[PDB]
């Protein structure tokens, strides 16, 4: 049962590392761009190579 | 009165703004956030969780 | 149990690739997070796990 | 006789050719003797068709190619420059590092360079785009490998002992907005083509 | 985070309802001003008939 | 602010700094650009502790360092420059080519034709003091790659379809031959030595 | 907005009077309780141990 709390934790780290975004202005807008530019990137395919 | 109150708990968003009425926008915008978030709902599920 | 954690991981991966959506904002990530929980809980394998 | 330039500035600015880049927080000297004289490195760099910037809150003299007349084409043509281009797993733990070192500057604003993060941090990112190879050890191996580029690129500190690893604040001027834009730009097209 | 975020939404509130009041009496002001920029003009007509 | 320099000229001092040489028979436009404008280009290149010398008869000019002769100590480290040591094959691979530079140059005067040799003369001097590596194969593939990594260097070029390399005539300006000979010296003793 | 201000770093002394020009008095009474006594007594204690 050890890895399902490893699961768990694992993903509480993603939300407590995202949910502290109070941010100024340019870190505010660079963050977006990154957010799009990362939502856009799951759409290729990675496993390929020459990708 | 009201306003320098909320910028007591602020933490990094108000702070890049004024404490009178040319800033209100600013702040209308944060309280707008915050109600759209509808975090603090959570709260009793969360402890809980 | 090969099964339970195999499920829990996979629902973690979801909500890694789930939370980078910008159009999720906080309140949609917490949300998010207590719905797949449960919802995991709420299979046959989470109720053995519970 | 013949007109030597000052010692000291031809040192500065040979070094910071070797490195194309340099901090104050570590090489102090350096910085403030270009700071001294800015017009004139820069004057010492035109013929090279290469270019200087500033950060002063940063402290980072990073060089940069000159573009008053080259081919837009790329700046990477250019015979000099030595590293080869970027490529897009890189520009993928480029963005990763990028929000974890504005994430880091929120803390203390720009503070110092020690940007410091975990690897075991990096690798759960990865494995969401570049997926899940089913051994921990080939993933580390993977991502260890990208980090030896980017160091090879200037952007990241070599591994140590802790398993940490800092983030140059050169990252600040290549994942500039402006960059990020033109890029996010340019895949967006790619995947509208990919259809 | 949670609860950091009903406090400063707690304290928002206020702030928007005193705005929302103070902004009626903003506009109740404006044309009751605009009386002023037309009284003695119509008396002034009304002295002439 | 400042007039750009001459965008020939840059593109000569670049190029030339690609590969720290310039030759006539093969860059007739760089090489003419230098010639007629050296003061220009030793300038550009006097902050970077950077110099050239030239052979005209041979038809080529070449980078150096321009600190002068034990400013401060017996041999010079620069910031941009690495002082690799080949290993033991390329040192007698370069000096028998260097020796066989300046026998070509006696028969044929200094850089009336540049120097030649062909794979059949080459492999059998080779395995005179390295061996058999395993088969023909392998003989030939250090070789190739023996003379790959010295163009790398500059020293040579690649076979032509004849397999036959041509020298370059930088090969007369090396650094240390009093080395090179001690080496071959050393060379000449084991080859009668071990047989 | 500087008394709002003073109140954020209050200790025990300002929080129990409003925040308005009738609560100036009170504020002046801890403004002189400082200067006169408090100040200097606590500066000897520090600089004594």
């Amino acid at each position: 049962s050890q890895t399902v709390l490893q699961a768990r934790a694992r993903s509480e780290r993603d939300v407590r590392g995202f949910m502290k975004t109070g941010l100024a202005a340019e870190h505010h807008r660079v963050g977006h761009l990154l957010n799009e530019f990362l939502n856009l990137a799951l759409k290729l395919d990675w496993q390929r190579q020459m990708i | 009165k009201r306003m320098s109150e909320a910028k007591r708990v602020d933490t990094g968003a108000l702070v890049e703004a004024g404490a009178d009425l040319d800033d209100i926008p600013v702040y209308l915008q944060r309280l707008q956030e915050l109600t759209e978030e509808a975090l603090p709902e959570k709260l009793n599920r969360f402890l809980d969780y | 149990f090969r099964r339970v954690e195999d499920s829990w991981r996979e629902a973690d991966r979801a909500l890694r690739q789930s939370i980078i959506g910008e159009q999720y904002h906080r309140g949609d990530i917490v949300e998010r997070l207590l719905n797949d929980q449960d919802a995991l809980l709420n299979t046959p394998e989470g109720r053995v796990f519970d | 006789s013949e007109t030597r330039t000052l010692q000291k500035i031809r040192e500065a600015t040979q070094e910071l050719l070797k490195y194309g880049l340099l901090e104050e927080a570590s090489k102090p000297n350096l910085y403030r003797i270009v700071l001294s004289h800015p017009e004139e490195v820069t004057r010492i760099l035109e013929p090279l068709d290469l270019d200087i910037g500033i950060d002063e809150i940063r402290g980072l003299l990073y060089v940069k190619v000159r573009l008053d007349e080259t081919p837009a084409q790329d700046e990477w043509a250019h015979p000099l420059v030595r590293r080869q281009r970027l490529n897009l797993e890189q520009s993928l733990l480029v963005a990763i590092l990028r929000q974890h070192f504005v994430a880091w500057e929120q803390e203390s604003g720009t503070g110092a360079s020690q940007a410091q993060i975990a690897i075991d941090d990096l690798l759960p990112q990865l494995q969401i785009y570049l997926g899940d190879p089913g051994s921990e050890s080939k993933e580390r191996t993977r991502l260890l490998t990208l980090l030896d580029q980017l160091k090879g690129h200037g952007l990241v500190t070599s591994p140590d002992a802790h398993e940490r690893i800092v983030i140059r604040p050169i990252i600040a001027h290549l994942a500039d907005p402006i960059n990020l834009q033109a890029l996010l730009a340019w895949l967006r097209e790619q995947i509208a083509q990919q259809t | 985070e949670l609860e950091t975020a009903r406090k400063q939404q707690q304290s928002l509130q206020p702030v928007a309802l005193s705005w929302e009041k103070y902004q009626k009496q903003e506009r109740q002001l404006a044309d009751w001003l605009t009386l002023e920029s037309l009284l003695p003009l119509w008396f002034a007509q009304q002295a002439s008939h």
